[PDB]
């Protein structure tokens, strides 16, 4: 690929982090290979767990750098859409946007990292990513709009896998009001 | 759970949560880096997706997804990447000019456009950058003039 200059840099022991990082939406492929449903639910959740603070405190505090800088691309996001969306110059220099990282901006207002956690699973395809791909020769496309929410809904699913089930809750409100601020 | 969640919403990320240093994850990137530049895009493009869920905020993870997904021919979905990596760092030109080649590849002119118009304002901005662009400018012109005979 010498199409995209990347960045430069600065065995065994790789393999162990592509699957500790892809270990959210294999157990979420597994689930879903069953009979739910929801699907439609009636308030997500539970949902439910089946099948430490001091920690997470010290982990925060070893990294507060990285966080604050994490916090002040979400402030910089958020406040470059807000600065547009006023502005006549909104698909100006954002009009090459796709609609899912809008929504993804969306869901940064609503629900800051969550929004962001959620958004970033969506792009990054993961379990049904590979479909997805494949899905590019063929008719009209309102199969589009379905494997969006296919990949929503998985990701969702990653989310409760892999962070708390309210941070999917949360991430599933944020995902839905996203949606609605869309229209 | 609630303290995961406050973590996540804060910013915290995967690779944090798992204690992976710094220097694991570049050695990661090293990897996904040379296998682009082998044009293994295929395998470049499962380690960016790696990277991109371990550490959800740097824009260059998001950089290394799009550019696998646009040597695969995947457009449409190295846009979302593209753009998903922009507003992690609004500064940077190549998002919006790679995602403009990809919009050009499908027609859609009028997003070409702006991601043309955009990564010429941010390349002129860094003078680094001058070569990038003018491409950026010169593609510019070949959409707004290809867009007038449509």
């Amino acid at each position: 690929g010498q199409g995209v200059v990347l960045p430069q840099p600065m065995q065994q022991e790789l393999d162990q982090l592509r699957k500790t990082a892809q270990l959210g939406t294999a157990n979420a492929a597994k689930l879903l290979g069953s009979s739910t449903l929801l699907n439609k639910l009636a308030f997500a959740s539970p949902e439910e767990f089946e099948i430490k603070l001091a920690d997470l405190e010290r982990i925060r505090a070893e990294n507060l750098k990285k966080i604050d800088e994490n916090q002040t691309k979400m402030k910089e996001a958020s406040e470059a859409a807000d600065k547009a969306k006023k502005s006549g110059l909104a698909s100006k220099i954002f009009g090459w946007i796709s609609a899912i990282a809008s929504m993804v901006i969306g869901a940064i207002l609503i629900a800051t990292g969550v929004g962001a956690a959620v958004g970033a699973m969506m792009i990054v395809g993961g379990a049904v990513g590979v479909a997805n791909m494949a899905i590019q020769q063929e008719t009209m496309k309102v199969l589009g709009p379905i494997m969006i929410a296919a990949e929503i809904l998985v990701a969702i699913v990653s989310i409760a896998v892999t962070f708390g089930a309210s941070a999917a809750s949360t991430a599933m409100k944020a995902v839905k009001f996203a949606t609605q601020a869309a229209d | 759970e609630p303290a995961i969640e406050a973590f996540l919403q804060d910013g915290g990320t995967l690779a944090m949560l798992n204690d992976v240093s710094t220097d694991t994850l570049e050695q990661l990137y090293t990897l996904g880096f040379n296998q682009y530049h082998a044009g293994k895009h295929d395998e470049a493009h499962k380690i960016f997706q790696a990277l991109c869920v371990l550490d959800h905020y740097e824009a260059r993870f998001f950089l290394g997804l799009g550019a696998c997904r646009q040597a695969l021919g995947q457009f449409r979905l190295a846009i979302d990447s593209y753009s998903y990596g922009a507003m992690m760092d609004l500064q940077e030109p190549r998002f919006p000019f790679h995602a403009a080649e990809c919009l050009l590849q499908l027609g859609e002119l009028e997003g070409a456009e702006s991601g043309f118009h955009s990564a010429q304002l941010l390349a002129a901005a860094k003078p680094e950058l001058a070569e990038l662009a003018a491409r950026a400018g010169i593609m510019l012109e070949v959409v707004k003039t290809k867009k007038d005979m449509e």
